[PDB]
RNA sequence: GCCGUCGAAGGUGGGACAAAUGAUUGGGGUGAAGUCGUAACAAGGUAGCCGUAUCGGAAGGUGCGGCUGGAUCACCUCCUU
RNA sequence: CAUUAGCUAGUUGGUAAGGUAACGGCUUACCAAGGCAACGAUGCAUAGCCGACCUGAGAGGGUGAUCGGCCACACUGGAACUGAGACACGGUCCAGACUCCUACGGGAGGCAGCAGUAGGGAAUCUUCCGCAAUGGGCGAAAGCCUGACGGAGCAACGCCGCGUGAGUGAUGAAGGUCUUCGGAUCGUAAAACUCUGUUAUUAGGGAAGAACAUAUGUGUAAGUAACUGUGCACAUCUUGACGGUACCUAAUCAGAAAGCCACGGCUAACUACGUGCCAGCAGCCGCGGUAAUACGUAGGUGGCAAGCGUUAUCCGGAAUUAUUGGGCGUAAAGCGCGCGUAGGCGGUUUUUUAAGUCUGAUGUGAAAGCCCACGGCUCAACCGUGGAGGGUCAUUGGAAACUGGAAAACUUGAGUGCAGAAGAGGAAAGUGGAAUUCCAUGUGUAGCGGUGAAAUGCGCAGAGAUAUGGAGGAACACCAGUGGCGAAGGCGACUUUCUGGUCUGUAACUGACGCUGAUGUGCGAAAGCGUGGGGAUCAAACAGGAUUAGAUACCCUGGUAGUCCACGCCGUAAACGAUGAGUGCUAAGUGUUAGGGGGGCCCCUUAGUGCUGCAGCUAACGCAUUAAGCACUCCGCCUGGGGAGUACGACCGCAAGGUUGAAACUCAAAGGAAUUGACGGGGACCCGCACAAGCGGUGGAGCAUGUGGUUUAAUUCGAAGCAACGCG
RNA sequence: UAAGGAACUCGGCAAAAUGACCCCGUAACUUCGGGAGAAGGGGUGCUCUUUAGGGUUAACGCCCAGAAGAGCCGCAGUGAAUAGGCCCAAGCGACUGUUUAUCAAAAACACAGGUCUCUGCUAAACCGUAAGGUGAUGUAUAGGGGCUGACGCCUGCCCGGUG
């Protein structure tokens, strides 16, 4: 049965990533909504819709590519998972890529990214990398 | 595997088989029982002095000796060099090495030590093959 | 001074375990191009293999079930253009 | 270490008493039956633990010499006394084993203190000086003791530093070694001149470590009737094992001070000679069989250098146990398949908590070590200071996203309800038709049957064939299909009775009730076993008859168990999709099975089952919405090939046998996919005096010729299948 | 009966030794029942204190048993009589059983279990000349005869000869 709904997000967005699709919907979740939105800050998604439907709404991601069709995100991977959780401090917050990429990191200020996750001195557990 | 099957079953790594068993084997006299040691060489007894025949590929006539260690352990060893004053109860320093043709040669017998003599006429390479400086 | 509770060492007994050794006896490995067959690799002389049982100097064969890790062939059935 | 599964009986708890510095089964009585254990009780083997050391980029892996902290021990084993403290290394008593004395009754001893001896071993040192400093015991102190300690003796055992000479000088002497005989190389290397004294010799100076304690004086403080005396403050006197040792200064001399290993590739360094698969070398690949850069030597070269190599052991390289950081279709690896327990993991929202998580503050993580900085030895090693670092640490605040806990809410997951669908799903009992065999008759006559050919074999006592009838067993033609059902194994004649599962549609209900699943518990093709039946067909084995050189085989003739039923047992298969289960995502095209909804046809859609085929993956083959792609959870399994699925032990079984499952030893390969050839008794299509039709020749005899063989003084040398033999 | 303890002997024949009760321990091997009382250890007298127990009961009292202490005495305390020696290993027979009264008790006979064979009922087989019976008032899961002999694993080859 489902076990990662975030893992199930980033690998859907891998999928779609891989055969360059325009657009995609996975069902919504508060955690998976804020990872969507940093996405779109962080420049690696075009656009965030969120559709109001009875039963867990929907999550539309559109997919931003580049000029020769290169596509913006060019990977994905889950990293604290729930056979083994993986937890951070300030001083030992990852470096995705030498910063061109981000981790997004789950605090208690929020689910934010690792950079100015030590801007604030915060840890918390390191969600997935970006790049 | 999972992390939970590691967690319940760590990894096991392979044991090293160490070559020159002989070597890592003390004696103990008084208690009559055999010890670890892990000793660089060991001391012995030659039994039988002789000549054996190589592998296949080689064709030479290889002198060797049945030596019988400090230990209560008999094992054969080989005698780098041309000449060799060996026979029985003879005492030699065998140290480790083992020789690819002789099948059940696993030592080698120091040259220029405790009663046996070095190689003649040797002149480049004495530190091995015993033979002290000429002149 | 005596005796009495504990009490080391010692003695007796039946077991447990571990090494060494033992007439003799089993299969393995190595070697000297020693003798009989030719079982598999080509449909390898009779497709092979697996499981099983029974026979045979020996590889094995045959009996029942299963697989293609089988040829050629007769065609299925789809695909296909 | 599970091939160590059940351990204990003061054991476990309580109640009293005792005694212990003190709680306590610590001990004793009496009650109860308790206590620990797959989170590894117990047992076996091994081991002092740590700071720390080695290795590694790190994660980790190995180790526990010297220095420091803790523990335990003092010939082996018990016990207490004295004592604040011992059940006591140079204390006591007893027992034991040793060694020594004895007038035989009895006595003495304990180097795992420092040296040292014997022994074992590959291997580890002087039977030294001094309390001069630091520390300790005792004393008012002077002092005494201190094998602690401070120093000397030996050992390249290690680290560090300096040497063994330099400047000019012909890369020409003479000599080696090669040689293409011209030369080249050792080589600025050498003489040759100048030059230095690090070192060395002798011959003069010559530290620090020394602060003292005491004693002496001088003041001060407290207490004093006062003094002595004490604490404190000052300055005087004193002393050194090392040791005339560091160290410095004068002369003198290049004189007294380099060896080891390699040179085939990995891997820096090539020639000649000797030998000739020998002698020998080798870590692997391997070398050596008259022209070895691989063996031995000589020159040269190169790597290091008071060291250089070999051996022994650890880490690395090894991602070769893969947490970082591997895999299981064919290379090793998915359990044969279900049902399921612990455990692991778990859909969305809200409130709360704060165990994890994060962020501070305290305390500690000794010192010595590692790293950084700084200072002192002439530098360095080394030493000393200051930081840093080091924890699943403890206490205490703060945050609340996630994981965890509590309380509420929701349907999509999962189930239930309702309306439908198909099915060789299973069990039991019945009912049929075709066929085989046998039996009884009628007809019937000389064969039947079988092979490549045979024959055994059945017949003439009437076989085979044909017709009728009967008995019995087993299996269900056509339907029948990349068809259906089942978790797998498997399930095909029809009927009835029980009974399991699945799919479609709806959205009526519950609101996460889910996934996976060690141990466990069941099912599980054939063959096999037991009991009792049954026995038609086919038949392992067995008999023959053939083929072959042999044929305990393929061929033929028969033929027993078995094949069938009912109970049990067995629990294995190429039990295979050689592909674990669950969930979601990711181009298409076209079928078939079972439904649904719309406009016989078209479109859409759900679940199966197929064939092509994208992205993507793979070593390739290939897979590809029924993944071997992309992700998450859980379980099982693998770590080169033999030995070997073999011991041995356990467990299961009536047995066969099944499950679990090594090692000694041995090799450098084993293996997967694909490629090029060659082989196929391995087939299709063609050709060729290959076959057929043939006309039309040798091998028998005598002679000639060349050979082989024999012989000889020599019978010269070569040719030995085709492609030597009237050949040179 | 000193000391020795199978040296006697064909052979430990005979004799000697253990023996009761209570407590603790008990192996291999197994057909899982057993082996087993296995082996191998310890105690038992008397008096007193103490004080559980249940049996008849109205209670006294009467019975039959326990536990813990403190003594006492002998050489010895089931003080006499009566009451298993044991263990290791081979054959043979599975076993309990039965046999030569009056020299053989066994390895011989039985046996439960196997197998073969005969027999359809006025059965076969048997006693009788026959009638009458036995078998049996039984009916092929019954009856007679041969052979073998619990159980476990098994039982090869030969049909010429003889039946």
């Amino acid at each position: 049965t489902m076990t990662d709904p975030i893992a199930d997000m980033l690998t859907r967005v891998r999928n779609a990533n891989m055969v360059r699709h325009e657009k995609l919907e996975l069902p919504a979740s508060n955690i998976k909504k804020e990872i969507a939105e940093i996405l779109k800050s962080e420049g690696f998604i075009k656009n965030v819709e969120y559709v109001e439907d009875d039963k867990q709404g929907v999550l539309r991601l559109f997919l931003k590519y580049g000029q020769n069709d290169e596509r913006v995100i060019t990977g994905l991977k889950r990293i604290s998972k729930p056979g083994l959780r993986v937890y951070a401090k300030a001083s030992e917050m990852p470096k995705v890529l030498n910063g061109l990429g981000i981790a997004l990191v789950s605090t208690s200020e929020g689910v934010i990214t690792d950079k100015e996750a030590r801007k604030r001195n915060v840890g918390g557990e390191i969600i997935a990398y970006v790049w | 595997p999972t992390i939970n099957q590691l967690v319940r079953k760590p990894r096991q790594s392979k044991i090293k088989k160490s070559d020159s068993p002989a070597l890592n084997k003390g004696f103990n006299s008084k208690k009559k029982k055999f010890t670890d040691l892990n000793s660089p060489q060991k001391r012995g007894v030659c039994t039988r002095v002789g000549t054996m025949t190589p592998k296949k590929p080689n064709s030479a006539l290889r002198k060797y000796a049945r030596v019988r260690l400090s230990n209560n352990i008999e094992i054969n060893a080989y005698i780098p060099g041309i000449g060799h004053n060996l026979q029985e109860h003879s005492v030699v320093l065998v140290r480790g090495g083992r020789v690819k043709d002789l099948p059940g040669v696993r030592y080698h017998i120091v040259r220029g030590a405790l009663d046996t003599s070095g190689v003649d006429g040797r002149r480049q390479g004495r530190s091995l093959y015993g033979t002290k400086k000429p002149k």
